[PDB]
RNA sequence: AGCGGAGAGGUA
DNA sequence: GGGCTAATGACGGCGAATACCC
DNA sequence: GGGTATTCGCCGTGTACCTCTCCTAGCCC
């Protein structure tokens, strides 16, 4: 360590295990993804569509390479302007035409000059897209691998103890294939989720006969006609049958069977051809057809059984060539055969009229069709494109040895008779794999030679796929769309007569990327509240979407935590309620592989020691290693002195010698997440507590002044870094010049002439309409180097994560206010500004031409008192700075109806009140400007001649510093350096006048835009939503002076009172130790601002933080320098900082000899006396500080109420929502509960008169404000709307 | 509304697609030949058979034009149009005399109910098939705009739009002769049109997102049943944030102010035309949005006795809807008494409820009467009073109304309530003490009073005074605990009253929290004490299954008993932990009497906690002080190792793992329970 | 100028 | 750009429809 | 003849609130 940012504040860290891998950067998936997306990515969709083979004309097409246009805007003036973040992207093709009725060669080798297709969204900052002005992530979907895996129902069909197997050959985009078993026991296919047919077409349709396919599954018993020969290991552990001697010795006699020594002797024996009698072949199946050898009929066919008459024509024709099938009870099942019987489709030509009659319904089927629709389902790679992936998983599922193969499913019979150009190639590689006979294999296997079954519950059979794979996905539909109608438009062109960039259109490539970052499943809006929401957001996976399950049906099975998601999937932060279980996160130290699953780092272990390696391992490689858990205790640096450590093998705890470990983790904080790893001892308290404060430490609101919290973890010095809400000094230097928005600093001769120069972001709006800034902490003259931090963002603090305020806690029953989860304040929690954030509301306010005349913004308006026009310009835009109240006009502007105009001014909502910030005004181009949009214009060109000529004297004032460094001996580079920067520096200064003086960007039929920035100040009142870290969620109660709060023996009021009664009920325990040991930590900050506080030596300061800092991690206090140690000092004034990890924290030893340390008793609990009558207590109470965080449920967006509001026009009823003055929804069991009571008076009442009665909501209103009291009952409009709605149905309804 | 003139008839879905489907019991039919036959694929002579276009064509060439076939809605509207009904039902009344199998026994019946409802009901056959269909009303549906001058897409009217398409398409091809083949074309995609529209989704789902029809609007989530008939947004009313007050009574709750403003704003306007400060409303208006100080005064005068309604938008039971007297208080949230949320089952975290305000002259008496919390004391499920001390009040009165062995102040005779209360306040007493009062009580059989002496407690004496007259004192002389409390609440509804009850519940809950705030508590960690004999049984056990999985591994016992024995044995340590660790808390303290020791309860945090109620059960207490014992799976297996730790102590990610996996299953089923709830209190209402 | 439907997130 | 112009990751319960061994 | 035995199709899956964006679209000048 011994930074510039780390010399002004260290925190005493309990850890007493050691870090062999340090917290990778968090965000790095994502950012990767994109970078690997711009062969694999773009590149392969790029070059698997391009090729076109047109028909008529003969017209192909080659692409020879891409290339990214420069963005023209930049994001800061993206924001603004309300256009996406993008780039061009434009396409080097060639165009080539063959001569017709000739050989084949090209005419004219004409290049399209990079025609312009597409824009894509380029990820900027931290991975937030920009489309509309709003910063927009794609979060990462969870869905099942491509591959084949297979799974059994448990009572589905006909409730039998035989489960039904099946399997499904999932591609990655493309046609799918199933293969199902039946309780009738016959296997059975779909294609697409249609109706079943069996599996005798399917293989008809590849090319394969009934005595090829029935001979290759089981072994053939020739029979010479009958003696049969007899087969070893055939008939031990089958059915019995009668006595079998081989050469007049009957080792086993009749009516017993087999067994293992009976094998053994029968094997041991020389067995030969016996005399099989003539009952035993008639139960038995025929292999292949059995026909004469002179006549040639077919006598005997295939898959036929034997009976008296076949046996004899058999034995007149002398055929000794008699197959049959090898049928047991349990080993050897005749699915075949009974899928064979029923089919009787015998010809290739009929199974795939059948095929195409079953996939188009009620559609003439054709000889000529079947042929060409079944070639473009599963044996092409335009349409069917099995990805990498899934021939990965199809070769580990089955049993290959290679690895890499051919993309496209191959077929032995299928592929042998095409005598194309790519078929060629398949074959010659390929050695008949018969893929799909695999499959059907490797399923009898699974029915009766008793394999596995796999469950979809693993990361091994999940995939993570990014935003690089979804935008590569999009890209290629409408790369497929841009295709056809690119051959459509070019199936007969000529040589150079048009124009290859009127060929393709970007049109529909365009609309389909807009409409996939626009508004899909998967461009979810994200919070910007918090640094630690922004890097919780986007490093977050999901199983929603459109290659996913939806969160309407049940998921029952898949909201349960499996064992695989150890190290991989964070089972803390999981968000409750709806979706609880489907929104997942990922780890710490996971990340994606390379094929798209999820690897967590282990250790190297050796027999002997642990070694400082790691290795990545996925899902599937975890299930043979015996990886060790962290229950792992150390003598030496390396060694293991248990007899037994506990470890999993395949998931399940159990104990094990150490001599046979083979991984152990890296460290304790691989379980959980970024956003449940903060709070501190997670390790006592329960886990749903924990998920409670995992989600309520994601939607905090950042105050004005916030404090670090004394008691954190150590790795909030990353997760608000990784987010990139602080600026950070890429080359370390001296600062020169500094400002409260502008950070000059001087790049060194080291890393170095141009000087970087930073621009502090100020108070704009975020997305959740919080402000947030930038506010720096270095000074002049500093020193810094390279990764420091520079300024703090909302929410941030010196290099640490600071979310909000720490306060006193005192767990006490006080007057019943602390009921049921409630909180107590104290009024100088209000009045020292403590919990008051700034919130930044947008208003706009637009003008458009109606059919009688546009509108414009001219002051003159009517109806409008002197009391709101003295806020206004002469524009009609209010000035900036001003105050304005609820109701107030801020925009003036009229709307002419027909001298006489409507009033359509701008309203500030109500209960709203703050001073104008910013004004933007977006003009049309050919309108011109008002004086408003001219002191705009001319402040904006001030102020970039201002920065720029600072940033050229900055750059003159650099250059002549670096040649006067180098003329003080006895040169041209530093002032052509200096002509070039001047260069650019007008060439810049051209292009933002350029940009700032055209009309921007505006909706199609509107003239005038403003857009009004507030800011209010968000007070603290009662009836607001605030929590802890340790999941202690409620409402605050009520204010109270601070005269009557409960005080210490020393004078020290406490600001909060808790309720002590929600730790049993919770059952958490890990808040009062926090409590304890911020309690210590404001004892010793408390020390030292008393040793601080007179003219003390610096020798006795330096053994206190020696004393505090490393006991019995070990830091030198005398490094530095010795003022460093008196800024330190100065530095804590509130409280040393204390940093408690997950899982290795600190034990109630260390926390008892802090508190020991400090002058602090010893229980950490003690006496206190009561504010409201001044005596004493009878038990004492815990005392300490505990940090919390305001939530963003406030009270000011929840209550309204309304009386008179706007009616619907299908139903007179009102609106609802707080906007537009809507009522609250009426339930439907509040009217169930009013009829329990009975009281049909207040439930017409509240039915029809209130709001559905067109004429007595009138009537009751003018009996009210008249005094009468008669009102009148009729039928709803309502009743009305559902009989005209019956009535046009071809159905008499009539009222009798 | 209006009507289209159709050229070619089409039948109805509703008939036809549904499960009993009415024209197949009428024409003696199933379902798929009338539906190869009404979708132009089959023939129907004029006797009822499927007939292809060869059959038609080879009966066509040998009847010489005698021989009439119809094919579409015009053979079945004929067959519904010749049909005699009278003589139908003769001749299967005949059908069913002779025919005796119970299966075409059921079919008769039906046939014959349908045909006597058809001949009651005056209704023609021919009704079925239509020939001029409806539309809806251009009022019911709007054409709502977009910003820019654009509109936004509907569902019904695309559907219209394509039917009179089609319906001037097939009358084009009518009016010009045009060839066979291409009219039963256009007929049948008007007919797949017309089904189309009245039952979108039923036969091919015509469209990313199939759009509703006349039938998706009624049927289902989104119907105007379950959106506009039974549940009505209606207007004074709005929601708020929920906050305890303690500070008021029982029949009466708190209201913000511009609120209450927003409210009973026509009341307002009322009074400010009666008391002649306003003439018009207008004016009467802009003097309350300028909000002076009168209107303050008129809000505060005009409802003094009005009630309003309360409910939470999550409601179970019946006690879900009460009435309160408002009172007008500041900021911007709801004050409720703290006993009526025991009814709610609403929590203080940020929980919302919607007030509704009667304003009727029918409605205020109607909640008044039958809807204040002061008549809503009972449950309507089981005897028991919906009021009940919470966790704050029955921790003081639990606090308050127990003894020890030896305290200052005790032995002396005291002579009244009166003469304890005073000799608490100045501290010359303690708040527990084995003293002996002299307490009077009437009798009731009637009233006759009595005077006798009693030994108790100094604040079971300081209780005596609050309690009604009907009570004895010998059912309060025990320490005040939950069923305790429930009993004495009983008791005194059952024989005194109402109104005696209610405001002895109303001084009880003061009681409790002015001791509750005199107490104290504080559970810390000092107070969760750990067993000291734990470690050694917890290293006995470790023994004893090193030695089991030593006797396992070498040969003799196979691995599922192993596994048993071992959960058998770590069942048993865990329960001889609960034992130690409730025999270490619960005797934990000791106390002297005049020298000699002598043992006593213990006055711990957690011990109070778990022996007054109101909070969880002696497992919740094994949890936080010995090990919490063995954890399940998600497939129904039990784990093998336990876990050796309690809270206080520090977890590894092992146990941590194996908890998350008992915890996150409980949420999913509190979800699916909910869910199953709400379906099955629907159907039961239903 | 009032009125519509989808997609995502969050509290109870 | 412009102005009119037209999917396969749900699950359980109940009633009709061939249909197959008896 | 006949009496069930799978099999296909229809029916449904809690309440209320808060915030955000995006919709009918397309095509040859
Ligand atoms: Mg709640």
């Amino acid at each position: 360590s011994y930074s510039f940012t780390e010399k002004k504040r260290i925190r005493k860290d309990f850890g007493k295990q050691r870090s062999i891998l340090e917290v990778p950067f968090l965000l790095a998936i994502q950012v990767d993804s994109y970078r690997e997306f711009l062969d694999l990515g773009l590149h392969a969709a790029l070059k698997s569509v391009f090729p076109i083979s047109s028909y008529s004309g003969n017209a192909a097409l080659e692409y020879v390479g891409y290339k990214l246009g420069q963005p023209v805007f930049d994001e800061r003036e993206c924001r603004q302007r309300g256009m996406s973040y993008g780039a061009p992207l434009r396409v080097t093709v060639r165009l080539v035409i063959y001569d017709r009725e000739s050989s084949t060669k090209a005419i004219k080798y004409v290049k399209e000059q990079e025609v312009y297709l597409g824009e894509i969204p380029l990820m900027t900052g931290n991975g937030t897209f920009i489309v509309n002005g709003t910063e927009r992530v794609i979060v990462s979907q969870l869905h099942r691998s491509p591959g084949v895996f297979f799974d059994h129902d448990r009572g589905k069909t006909h409730s039998s103890g035989k489960l039904l197997y099946s399997a499904r050959i999932i591609p990655y985009r493309g046609s799918w294939l199933d293969f199902e078993f039946d309780p009738k026991d016959a296997l059975f296919t779909r294609i697409d989720r249609r109706r079943k047919l069996p599996v005798s077409i399917l293989l008809r349709a590849l090319g394969y006969n009934n005595e090829e396919m029935l001979a290759e599954f089981f072994e053939i018993n020739t029979f010479h006609i009958v003696q049969l020969e007899l087969v070893p290991e055939r008939l031990r552990g089958e059915t019995l049958n009668f006595d079998l001697a081989d050469g007049d010795k009957v080792i086993v006699e009749a009516g017993k069977r087999i067994t293992a020594r009976h094998v053994k002797q029968l094997e041991a024996a020389g067995v030969a051809a016996l005399a099989v009698p003539d009952d035993y072949l008639v139960g038995r199946i025929l292999s292949h057809d059995v026909v004469d050898g002179s006549t040639g009929e077919l006598l005997a066919n295939a898959n036929d059984e034997i009976s008296e008459d076949q046996l004899t024509a058999f034995r007149k024709a002398g055929v000794d060539a008699v197959g049959t099938l090898w049928v047991n009870d349990l080993d050897r099942g005749p699915y075949l055969s009974n899928t064979l019987r029923i089919d009787p489709t015998k010809t290739q030509l009929e199974a795939l009229v059948e095929i195409y009659r079953m996939m188009r319904p009620g559609e003439p089927p054709t000889k000529e069709a079947a042929q060409n629709l079944f070639h473009n389902l599963f044996f092409t790679f335009e349409r069917y494109d099995l990805s990498t992936v899934g021939r990965m998983k199809f070769n580990r599922r089955v049993g290959r040895k290679d690895v890499l193969g051919e993309s496209v499913l191959y077929d032995k019979k299928y592929f042998a008779e095409r005598n194309d150009e790519e078929s060629k190639r398949l074959v010659a590689e390929h050695t008949d794999t018969s893929d799909i006979l695999e499959v059907i294999k490797v399923l009898t296997e699974i029915r009766n030679g008793r394999g596995v079954v796999d469950d979809i519950d693993h990361l091994g059979n999940r995939r993570v796929r990014s935003v690089g794979e979804m935008a590569e996905n999009v890209f290629r539909v409408g790369l497929v769309r841009v295709e056809r109608a690119v051959k459509e438009r070019l199936s007969m062109a000529e040589s150079e007569g048009l124009t290859p960039q009127e060929l393709i259109n970007a049109k529909p490539v365009a609309a389909a990327i807009k409409e996939f970052f626009g508004s899909s499943q998967l461009s979810q809006f994200m919070d910007q509240n918090n640094p630690l929401s922004e890097v919780t957001h986007k490093r977050r996976v999901s199983a929603l979407g459109p290659g996913g399950l939806t969160r309407e049906r049940a998921g029952f099975e898949v909201r349960d935590v499996h064992p695989t998601h150890y190290g991989r999937v964070c089972t803390i932060e999981t968000p409750e309620g709806p979706n609880i279980g489907l929104i997942n996160s990922l780890a710490v130290f996971a990340r994606t592989n390379q094929y798209g699953f999820l690897e967590t780092p282990y250790r190297k272990v050796l027999d002997g020691k642990v070694s400082d390696d790691v290795e990545y391992l996925s899902a599937i490689e975890e299930n043979e290693y015996v990886i060790a858990q962290a229950n792992a205790l150390t003598d030496a640096k390396n060694m293991l002195t248990e007899q037994f450590v506990p470890c999993r093998f395949q998931g399940e705890s159990l104990l094990k010698p150490p001599s046979e470990v083979h991984f152990m983790d890296v460290s304790p904080m691989q379980t959980v997440s970024v956003a449940a790893a903060l709070v501190p001892f997670l390790e006592h308290d329960d886990a749903n507590r924990a998920l409670m404060g995992a989600n309520m430490q994601r939607q905090a609101v950042p105050t004005l002044r916030s404090q670090k919290p004394l008691v954190g973890t150590g790795i909030e010095r990353a997760v608000a870094r990784d987010s990139g809400v602080t600026v950070n000094a890429l080359r370390g230097g001296v600062i020169e010049q500094i400002d409260a928005a502008r950070i000059v600093v001087k790049v060194n001769e080291a890393e170095i002439a141009g000087v970087d120069i930073y621009n502090l972001i100020k108070y704009t709006r975020s997305n959740q309409n919080t402000c947030i800034n930038q506010r720096p902490l270095v000074n002049v003259g500093d020193v810094i180097a390279r990764g420091d931090v520079l300024a703090d963002g909302p929410s941030t603090d010196i290099g640490e994560l600071a979310l909000g305020q720490n306060m006193l806690i005192a767990f006490m029953p006080w007057n019943g206010y602390n009921f049921e989860d409630s909180i107590l304040l104290s009024e100088r929690v209000v009045e020292e500004d403590r919990y008051t954030t700034i919130h930044i509301e947008e208003l706009t306010c637009v003008a458009r031409d109606t059919k009688l005349g546009p509108e414009e913004i001219s002051a003159d308006i009517p109806n409008v008192s002197e009391q709101a026009l003295n806020r206004l310009d002469e524009s009609g835009v209010v000035y900036i700075g001003a105050e304005v109240r609820a109701g107030d006009i801020m925009v003036g502007k009229v709307t002419p109806k027909g001298s006489d105009v409507k009033d359509s001014s701008l309203r500030v909502p109500p209960g709203m009140d703050g001073t104008v910030i910013d004004v933007q005004v977006f003009t049309r181009d050919g309108i011109e400007k008002d004086k408003r949009a001219r002191q705009i214009e001319e402040n904006e060109i001030k102020r970039v001649k201002k920065d720029f000529d600072d940033q050229f004297r900055i750059l003159e004032a650099a250059i002549y510093a670096r040649l006067r460094s180098q003329i003080v001996g006895k040169i041209e580079r530093a002032q052509k350096q200096i002509q070039a920067h001047e260069k650019e520096f007008e060439a810049r200064f051209a292009d933002k006048r350029g940009k700032i003086t055209q009309g921007d960007d505006l909706a199609p039929g509107v003239l005038k835009m403003v857009k009004v920035f507030l800011a209010v100040k968000r007070r603290i009142q009662p009836g607001d939503k605030m929590a802890g870290r340790h999941g202690n969620k409620g409402v605050v109660s009520n204010v109270v002076p601070v005269e009557d709060m409960p005080y210490m023996a020393t004078g020290e009021s406490v600001d909060i009172v808790l309720n002590p009664l929600g730790v049993p009920s919770r059952m958490n325990i890990g808040q009062i130790l926090e409590v304890h040991l911020g309690w210590a930590a404001k004892g010793l900050g408390r020390k030292i601002q008393r040793m601080l506080e007179a003219q003390a030596a610096v020798s006795e300061l330096r053994k206190f933080l020696d004393d505090i800092y490393n006991h019995d991690q070990r830091v030198d206090l005398s490094q530095f320098s010795d003022e460093e140690l008196l800024n330190l000092g100065k530095n804590l004034i509130d409280g040393v900082p204390m940093a408690t990890p997950v899982f290795d924290g600190a034990s109630e030893a260390e926390i008892k000899r802090m508190l020991e340390l400090a002058d602090l008793p010893q229980s950490g609990q003690t006496q206190l006396y009561d504010g409201r009558t001044g005596e004493a207590f009878d038990r004492k109470t815990t005392v300490g500080y505990m940090h919390y965080l305001k939530l963003n449920h406030l009270v000011d967006d929840k209550m309204h109420a309304r009386s008179t509001g706007p009616y619907s026009l299908v139903t007179q009823q009102p609106l609802g929502g707080k906007a537009q003055f809507g009522g609250q929804r009426f339930g439907e069991m509040e009217v169930w509960a009013l009829e329990a009571y009975g009281a049909a008076y207040t439930l017409q009442e509240m039915l029809t008169v209130k709001s559905d009665d067109v004429q007595g909501r009138n009537q009751m209103y003018k009996n009210i404000v008249d005094g009468e009291h008669e009102m009148v009952a009729g039928m709803p409009e309502s009743f009305n709307v559902l009989v005209k709605e019956i009535r046009s149905l071809a159905i008499h309804m009539e009222l009798e | 509304m209006g009507h289209i003139d159709l050229a070619s008839p089409v039948a109805h879905i509703w008939f036809l697609k549904s499960l009993p489907s009415r024209i197949g019991l009428m024409l003696d039919m199933t379902l798929r030949d009338i539906e190869r036959v009404l979708y132009f694929e089959a023939y129907v002579v004029t006797r009822r058979q499927l007939l292809t276009e060869e059959q038609y064509l080879t009966a066509r060439q040998e009847y010489n034009d005698d021989f009439d076939a119809a094919m579409g809605a015009e053979a079945v509207y004929e067959l519904l149009r010749t049909i005699d009904l009278q003589s139908e039902m003769t001749r299967l009344r005949e059908e069913i005399a002779s025919t005796g199998s119970e299966t075409k026994l059921k079919r008769l019946t039906k046939r014959i109910k349908l045909i006597e409802a058809f001949l009651e009901s005056g209704n023609r056959p021919e009704w079925m098939v239509m020939t001029v269909l409806p539309v809806l009303p251009p009022d019911l549906r709007p054409l709502v705009p977009l910003d820019g001058g654009r509109f936004a897409t509907s569902d019904l009217n695309d559907l219209y739009r394509r039917v009179i398409n089609r319906n001037n398409r097939l009358r084009r091809l009518l009016e010009l002769n045009a060839p066979d083949i291409i009219v039963r074309n256009e007929k049948r995609m008007l007919q797949e049109s017309v089904d189309a529209l009245l039952d979108n989704g039923r036969r091919g789902r015509a469209i990313k997102r199939p759009l509703k029809s006349l039938a998706d609007m009624i049927k289902g989530k989104q119907g105007r049943f379950r959106q506009n008939l039974l549940g009505k947004r209606v207007d004074y009313s709005g929601r708020s944030v929920i906050t305890v007050g303690p500070y008021l009574k029982l029949h009466q709750c708190g209201l913000p102010k511009k609120m209450a403003l927003e409210l009973f704003k026509p009341f307002v306007f009322a009074k400010l035309q009666r008391r002649g400060l306003a003439t018009t409303i207008k004016a009467a208006k802009k003097l309350v949005e300028r909000e002076e100080a009168e209107v303050w005064d008129i809000l505060e005068e005009v409802i003094r006795e009005h009630p309003v309604l309360l409910n939470r938008a999550p409601t179970l039971h019946r006690l879900g809807i009460q009435a309160f007297e408002p009172v007008l208080i500041e900021g911007k949230a709801i004050q409720l008494h703290p006993l009526v949320c025991t009814a709610f089952n609403a929590d203080f975290d940020g929980d919302q409820m919607a007030v509704h305000v009667p304003l009727s002259l029918e409605a205020q008496l109607e909640a008044r009467a039958l809807m204040m919390s002061t008549n809503n004391i009972l449950s309507p499920a089981n005897g028991e009073p919906i009021i009940v001390p919470s966790q704050d009040v029955v921790l003081g009165l639990y606090y308050m109304s127990r003894a020890l062995e030896n305290k200052k102040g005790e032995g002396m005779v005291f002579a009244n309530t009166s003469e304890v209360k005073r000799a608490y306040d100045n501290r010359v007493v303690e708040l527990h003490a084995k003293v002996k009062v002299r307490i009077t009580q009437v009798d009731v059989d009637k009233r006759t009073s009595g005077t006798s002496i009693v030994d108790t407690t100094v604040g079971r004496a300081l209780l005596s005074e609050i309690l009604p007259e009907g009570l004895p004192f010998q059912l309060a002389n025990t320490e005040m605990t939950k069923k305790n409390i429930s009993r004495l609440i009983n008791s005194s509804y059952r024989l005194l009253g109402l109104k005696d009850t209610v405001v002895f519940a109303d001084k009880l809950m003061y009681t409790g929290y002015a001791y509750a705030t005199r107490a104290g508590v504080s559970i810390g960690i000092d107070d969760m004490l750990i067993p000291d004999e734990k470690k050694g049984i917890l290293t006995e056990a470790e023994a004893e299954v090193l030695e089991i999985q030593e006797q396992y591994q070498s040969g003799l016992v196979t691995a599922g008993e192993r596994y048993n024995k071992v959960v058998d044995i770590w069942s048993r340590t865990s329960e001889r932990i609960a034992k130690a660790m409730m025999d270490t808390i619960g005797t934990e303290k000791v106390e002297n009497a005049k020298g000699e020791t002598i043992d006593q309860k213990s006055m711990n945090s957690l011990y109070i906690m778990a022996d007054s109620g109101a909070r969880g059960s002696q497992a919740q207490i094994r949890q936080l002080a010995g090990m919490r014992g063995l954890m399940a799976r998600p497939d129904g297996s039990i784990i093998e190792t336990p876990i050796k730790a309690n809270f206080r102590e520090g977890l590894n990610v092992q146990e941590y793992f194996n908890s998350t996996h008992g915890a996150r299953k409980g949420l999913a089923d509190t979800a699916l329970k909910t869910a199953n709830s709400g379906y099955l209190t629907r159907r039961l209402v239903d």
